C-alpha cells in the first residue's frame, strides 16, 4: 500500500550539466528503494538498488541517496546516453506489495525554436473512399509545450482532433507535433475555410495555416 | 546472468485468458525470483506479482489478485503469467524480470525485491476490434514554397488495428528529416498515425517519394508515392 | 516377502505403510543391517549404504503413513533384500535389477546377426523373450540371438524378462539398413 | 520407592508440544507444509505468508510440575541409566530448570552428569536407534554470524576418549572405537544446526567426528546461516528474513551428544559412531529421563 511519487514530472537540463530527481513515499520504505532508466521502447535499466548501491555497469555519474520516505537520484555529468524516463520503486513491505512511481522525464534543454507549421487537405482518395481528414504539422519546435486550434469556417473546433508528438530528436533536441482533424466526407463538403492556428514561444504571434474547399 | 526472452504479441477480445512466457537462460534458474511488470501505452511501470522460484510461491498485487497467476516450470526454465477476465484496460506491454538470490541447495535467499534482468516485452492488446491492414493516404506537398523553403509531405496510415506498424521512405534510402508520429487510437477502436518528411521544394518532381507501410498482423505492406502540389 | 523387479538405470520406489499409524520413525536396511534410509522426526537420514547418493524418500507421504525408498539409477549391484522397520513390522522385499543390452548396436545390414545380453544379478536365472517389429521372437536366458536379420527387423524390439513370476519389459531399437539391387 | 522409569516420557510428548507451540508464537516465518493428495485436480500443499519478522528467540527455563491428579517421581540415582527399576526415588512438585534448546547432534545449555559420562539408548543393538550421551564436563562452542564456531581442541578431544571408554559394545572391555561423520541427509541432520541469536546456523562438524580410538589450538568449524529450512516441528519448509545484525554472537555449553552407530559389523573389532539428532524429542528425553508421572488419588 506504499504510494510513491517522483516530484519533478519533467526535468529540463542542458547536456553536460548536473541533474537531481526526487522520489517521496507516503509510508517509510527504509532503504528498499530502486531506480530504473527507460529509453522509449526499451525494457527498464536497473541503475541503483538499496537506495544507494549502483548496479554492474552503472557509471559513478548516477548516484543514489536518501532513506525513509524521501530519496534522490543525482546524475552529475549528463551525457546524451542519459536521455530517458526515471522510475523509483519501493520493496520494503511483506507480503510483497512493491510499487513504482509515475516517473520523472529527463529531457535535453536547448534554445527556443518556433515550429514550422504545415497544413494538409484530405486526399481526394480519402474523400472518394468516404472520409475527410485534415492534418496540421508543427515541425521542429523546442518546448514540447505547443497549442493547436482548428476552425471549420471561422468557428472553433474541439473533440474531433487528436495530436501526437515525437520523442525528442537525437540530433537537434527539438520535437514535432501532428494534429489531425476528422469530419465525414459529408460534413467536410459543407464548409469552406479550414484553419490551423498555432501558438508557442518563438512564434511571436499565432501562426495560422489555412485553406479552403 | 540470465537472458530473458519472451513470447510475441497477443491480440485478445475482452473476457479472454492470456498466458505469456519468459524463457530464462544462462544461470541456474532456481537461484532467481521472477516478477512481472506491465506498462500501458503512455503510462508508467506497474508491479503485478512475483514468484519465489525455489518454493513456487507467488505474491500478487492487491488489485490483480484473483485474476492473475504466475508459475515457473523448473524443467524448461520458463516463467508464466496468465491474466484472466481480460478488460480492455489490461492492454499493455508485459515484461518479466528477475534478480539472483543464491539458493539451489544452500538455503541462502536474500529475497531481493529489485529487478536486475528484464525482457524485450510482450505487447498484449485487448480489444473488441478485429485485425485489419491500414489505409495509406499521402500528404501531398502543401505547396511548392512553404515556411522557409523546405517542402513537407507524408502519409496518413489510418484505420489499422493491431498497433505494430512500420513506415519507411524510399525503401530505406531516405531517412533524414523524417518524422513518424506515435500512433493514436481513434474512437472507433482503430489506430492512425502520420509519417512526414521535409524536403527542399526543388527536389519535388525530379525526385519522387514513397512511404512503405508494413503491418505484420494483417500481412500488409503498401507503398504510396506522394504526388506533388 | 514381496518381490520387486527393476530396470538398470531406472528409478524404483519400494513401499512401506506403517501399521495404520502415521508420520512415525522408520528405517530401510539391507540384508546385512546396513542403514540405507530412515528419518529423525521431520528430517531424512541416510546411512553408509552404497545407495546413499541414489536412495531418497517421499516426505510428502509421511503424514499419511507411507514412507517409501526411492532408488534412482538402479545398478545390477543394487540387487538385495530391503527391510522396512517401522514401529516393529519387518516388511521385507527382494529387489532384482536387470539389464538387456543389444550387442549388435542397431545400424546393421540385412543378413547380420543380432545378440542381446542379459545383465542379471547374483542368484537369479530368468527367462527372456524378445519380439521383433515383425513378430519374429527369440527366447533365452542370457544371450538371445537371431542369426540372419531381415529388413523388417528394423524398429523397436520388445524384450520381456520373467523372474519370480515377475516381468520387466525392455524395448530396444535395432536398425537393419536397406539396400537396392 | 522402588519404582519404574524408561525411554518413554513424562513430558517428552508434552514438552515437545509446548515447545512447538512456543516457537510458533515466537519465530514467525513464511511456512510451507505438505498435506497429501487424493486427485481430480484437488491437491493441497499449504503455503503461509506471514509478516516474517526479525525477532530474537530467547530460552526461558521451563519448569514442569505435576499435571492434575498425577505426581512427578524424580529418580535420585546419581547415575540412573534409562530404563530400569530406580531404587532411590522421590515425589516432587516440579522437575527442575529445563532449558528447551533446539539443535542437532550437540545438546547444549543443559544438564550434565554429576558422576561419569552416561550414555542411553532404547536398544544399543539396533544400529538404527539414537544413542544419547550425557557428558561429565561442559565444553564451549563460541559462534558468530561471520560463519564460524570455534571450540577448544584439547577440551573436546578429551571428552571423546571418555565417550569412547564405553561405546555400543556397552562400556566394552575393549575394541576399536571410530568417530566418523554423517553419512548424509537433511542439512539440519548432517550439520550442527541450531538457532543462534535468532538466526539459523548450519555448522559443518566433520572435524569433531573424525578420529579413532580403542599453545592455543582451537577447532574452527565452518558455519552457515540459512534462510530456507526444513522444519523440525512437522514435515515442512520455512523461509526467514536475512540478518540485520552484524554481530550475531553465541556462547553455548555442549552438555551432550546424540550419536548413531554403523552396522553390518555387529560385535566385531570396530564400531563407527556418527553424530545424529533430528527428533527434538530426543532433546527433551535427555533432561526428562529421570522423571515420570504417576496417577495420584
Ligand atoms: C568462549 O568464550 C569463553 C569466555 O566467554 C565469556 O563470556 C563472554 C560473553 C564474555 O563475557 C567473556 O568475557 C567471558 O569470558 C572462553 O572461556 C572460551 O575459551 C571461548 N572459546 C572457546 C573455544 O572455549
Ligand atoms: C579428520 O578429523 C579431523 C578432526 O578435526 C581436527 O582434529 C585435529 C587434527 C585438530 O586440527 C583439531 O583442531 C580439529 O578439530 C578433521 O579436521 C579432518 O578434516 C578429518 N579428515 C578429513 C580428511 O576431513
Ligand atoms: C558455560 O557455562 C558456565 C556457567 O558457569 C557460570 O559461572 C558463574 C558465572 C555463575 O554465574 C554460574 O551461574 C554460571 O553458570 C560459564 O562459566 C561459561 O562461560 C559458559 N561458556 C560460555 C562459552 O559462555
Ligand atoms: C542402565 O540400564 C541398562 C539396562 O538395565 C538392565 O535392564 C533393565 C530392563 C533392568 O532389568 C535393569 O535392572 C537391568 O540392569 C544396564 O545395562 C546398565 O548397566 C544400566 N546402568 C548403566 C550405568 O549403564
Ligand atoms: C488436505 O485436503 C483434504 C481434502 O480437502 C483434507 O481432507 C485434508 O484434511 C487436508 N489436509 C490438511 C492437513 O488439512
Ligand atoms: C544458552 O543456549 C542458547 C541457545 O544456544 C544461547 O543462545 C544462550 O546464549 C545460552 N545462554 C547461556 C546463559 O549459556
Ligand atoms: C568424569 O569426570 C571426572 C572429572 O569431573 C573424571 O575424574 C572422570 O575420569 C570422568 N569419568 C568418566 C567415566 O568420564
Ligand atoms: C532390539 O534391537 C535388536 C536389533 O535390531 C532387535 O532384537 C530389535 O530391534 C530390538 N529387540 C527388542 C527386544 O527390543
Ligand atoms: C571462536 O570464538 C570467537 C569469540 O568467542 C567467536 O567469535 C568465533 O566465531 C569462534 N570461532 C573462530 C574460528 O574464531
Ligand atoms: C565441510 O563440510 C563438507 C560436507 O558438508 C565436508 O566435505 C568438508 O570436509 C567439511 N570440512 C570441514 C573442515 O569440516
Ligand atoms: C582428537 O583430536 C581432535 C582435536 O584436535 C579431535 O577432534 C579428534 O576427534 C581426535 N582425533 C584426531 C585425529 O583429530
Amino acid at each position: 500500500e506504499l504510494e510513491l511519487t517522483q516530484s519533478p514530472a519533467t526535468l529540463s537540463v542542458s547536456p553536460g550539466e548536473r541533474a537531481t530527481l526526487s522520489c517521496r513515499a507516503s509510508e517509510s520504505v527504509s532503504s528498499d528503494l530502486a531506480w530504473y532508466q527507460q529509453k522509449p521502447g526499451q525494457a527498464p535499466r536497473l541503475l541503483i538498488y538499496g537506495a544507494s548501491t549502483r548496479a554492474t555497469g552503472v557509471p559513478a555519474r548516477f548516484s543514489g541517496s536518501g532513506s525513509g520516505a524521501e530519496f534522490t537520484l543525482t546524475i552529475s555529468s549528463l551525457q546524451s546516453e542519459d536521455f530517458a524516463v526515471y522510475y523509483c520503486q519501493q520493496y520494503n513491505n511483506w507480503p510483497p506489495r512493491y510499487t513504482f512511481g509515475q516517473g520523472t522525464r529527463l529531457e535535453i534543454k536547448r534554445t527556443v525554436a518556433a515550429p514550422s507549421v504545415f497544413i494538409f487537405p484530405p486526399s481526394d482518395e480519402q474523400l472518394k473512399s468516404g472520409t475527410a481528414s485534415v492534418v496540421c504539422l508543427l515541425n521542429n519546435f523546442y518546448p514540447r509545450e505547443a497549442k493547436v486550434q482548428w476552425k471549420v469556417d471561422n468557428a472553433l473546433q474541439s473533440g474531433n482532433s487528436q495530436e501526437s508528438v515525437t520523442e525528442q530528436d537525437s540530433k537537434d533536441s527539438t520535437y514535432s507535433l501532428s494534429s489531425t482533424l476528422t469530419l465525414s466526407k459529408a460534413d467536410y463538403e459543407k464548409h469552406k475555410v479550414y484553419a490551423c492556428e498555432v501558438t508557442h514561444q518563438g512564434l511571436s504571434s499565432p501562426v495560422t495555416k489555412s485553406f479552403n474547399r | 546472468q540470465v537472458q530473458l526472452l519472451e513470447s510475441g504479441a497477443e491480440v485478445k477480445k475482452p473476457g479472454s485468458s492470456v498466458k505469456v512466457s519468459c524463457k530464462a537462460s544462462g544461470d541456474t534458474f532456481i537461484r532467481y525470483s521472477f516478477t512481472w511488470v506491465r506498462q500501458a501505452p503512455g503510462q508508467g511501470l506497474e508491479w503485478m506479482g512475483r514468484i519465489i522460484t525455489i518454493l513456487d510461491v507467488a505474491h500478487y498485487a492487491p488489485h490483480l489478485q484473483g485474476r492473475v497467476t504466475i508459475t515457473a516450470d523448473k524443467s524448461t526454465s520458463t516463467v508464466y503469467l496468465e491474466l484472466r477476465n481480460l478488460r480492455s484496460d489490461d492492454t499493455a506491454v508485459y515484461f518479466c524480470a528477475g534478480v539472483y538470490e543464491g539458493e539451489a541447495d544452500e538455503g541462502e535467499y536474500d529475497n531481493n525485491g529489485f529487478l536486475k534482468h528484464w525482457g524485450q516485452g510482450t505487447l498484449v492488446t485487448v480489444t473488441s476490434a478485429s485485425t485489419k491492414g491500414p489505409s495509406v493516404f499521402p500528404l501531398a506537398p502543401s505547396s511548392k514554397s512553404t515556411s522557409g523553403g523546405t517542402a513537407a509531405l507524408g502519409c496518413l496510415v489510418k484505420d489499422y488495428f493491431p498497433q505494430p506498424v512500420t513506415v519507411s521512405w524510399n525503401s530505406g534510402a531516405l531517412t533524414s528529416g523524417v518524422h513518424t508520429f506515435p500512433a493514436v487510437l481513434q474512437s472507433s477502436g482503430l489506430y492512425s498515425l502520420s509519417s512526414v518528411v521535409t524536403v527542399p521544394s526543388s527536389s519535388l518532381g525530379t525526385q519522387t517519394y514513397i512511404c512503405n507501410v508494413n503491418h505484420k498482423p494483417s500481412n500488409t505492406k503498401v507503398d504510396k508515392k506522394v504526388e506533388p502540389k | 516377502k514381496k518381490v520387486v523387479l527393476g530396470k538398470k538405470g531406472d528409478t524404483v520406489e519400494l513401499t512401506c505403510t506403517a501399521s495404520q499409524k502415521k508420520s512415525i520413525q522408520f528405517h530401510w536396511k539391507n540384508s546385512n543391517q546396513i542403514k540405507i534410509l530412515g528419518n529423525q522426526g521431520s528430517f531424512l537420514t541416510k546411512g553408509p549404504s552404497k545407495l546413499n547418493d541414489r536412495a531418497d524418500s517421499r516426505r510428502s507421504l509421511w503424514d499419511q503413513g507411507n514412507f517409501p525408498l526411492i532408488i534412482k539409477n538402479l545398478k545390477i549391484e543394487d540387487s538385495d533384500t530391503y527391510i522396512c522397520e517401522v514401529e516393529d513390522q519387518k516388511e521385507e522385499v527382494q529387489l532384482l535389477v536387470f539389464g538387456l543390452t543389444a550387442n549388435s548396436d542397431t545400424h546393421l545390414l540385412q543378413g547380420q546377426s543380432l545378440t542381446l545380453t542379459l545383465e542379471s544379478p547374483p542368484g537369479s536365472s530368468p527367462s527372456v523373450q524378445c519380439r521383433s517389429p515383425r513378430g519374429k521372437n527369440i527366447q533365452g536366458g542370457k544371450t538371445l540371438s537371431v542369426s540372419q536379420l531381415e529388413l523388417q527387423d528394423s524398429g523397436t524390439w520388445t524384450c520381456t524378462v520373467l523372474q519370480n513370476q515377475k516381468k520387466v519389459e525392455f524395448k530396444i531399437d535395432i536398425v537393419v539398413l536397406a539396400f537396392q539391387k | 520407592t522402588e519404582n519404574f522409569n524408561m525411554w518413554k516420557n513424562d513430558m517428552v510428548e508434552q514438552m515437545h508440544e509446548d515447545i512447538i507451540s512456543l516457537w510458533d508464537q515466537s519465530l514467525k516465518p513464511c511456512v510451507k507444509l505438505t498435506p497429501l493428495c487424493v486427485g481430480a485436480g484437488s491437491c493441497n500443499t499449504s503455503v503461509i505468508t506471514q509478516a516474517c519478522p526479525k525477532v530474537s528467540f530467547e530460552p526461558i527455563p521451563i519448569h514442569y510440575c505435576a499435571p492434575a491428579g498425577f505426581a512427578i517421581l524424580k529418580c535420585n540415582n546419581k547415575t540412573f541409566n534409562g530404563t530400569g527399576p530406580c531404587t532411590n526415588v522421590s515425589t516432587v512438585q516440579c522437575t527442575h530448570g529445563i532449558r528447551p534448546v533446539v539443535s542437532t547432534q550437540l545438546l547444549l545449555n543443559g544438564s550434565l552428569a554429576e558422576e561419569e559420562v552416561v550414555i542411553r539408548s532404547v536398544n544399543f543393538t539396533d544400529n538404527a536407534k539414537t544413542i544419547i550421551v550425557q557428558l561429565n564436563t561442559s565444553v564451549e562452542i563460541n559462534c558468530t554470524g561471520a560463519g564460524h564456531c570455534n571450540i577448544s581442541r584439547a577440551k573436546w578431544n578429551n571428552t571423546l576418549k571418555q565417550i569412547a571408554s564405553k561405546l555400543r559394545e556397552q562400556f566394552g572391555n575393549n575394541k576399536t572405537i571410530i568417530f566418523k561423520q554423517s553419512s548424509g541427509g537433511d542439512p539440519e541432520i548432517v550439520t550442527h544446526s541450531f538457532n543462534c541469536g535468532g538466526e539459523f546456523f548450519y555448522c559443518n562438524s566433520t572435524q569433531l567426528f573424525n578420529s579413532t580410538w580403542f599453545g592455543s589450538d582451537t577447532i574452527t568449524l565452518p558455519c552457515r546461516i540459512k534462510q530456507i529450512i526444513n522444519m523440525w516441528q512437522k514435515v515442512g519448509k520455512a523461509m526467514y528474513a536475512p540478518p540485520i545484525s552484524g554481530q550475531i554472537r553465541c556462547s553455548s555449553n555442549i552438555t551432550g551428544l546424540l550419536l548413531t552407530r554403523d552396522g553390518g559389523n555387529s560385535n566385531n573389532e570396530s564400531e563407527i559412531f556418527r553424530p545424529g539428532g533430528g527428533d527434538m524429542r530426543d532433546n527433551w528425553r535427555s533432561e526428562l529421563y529421570k522423571y515420570k508421572v504417576v496417577k495420584i488419588e
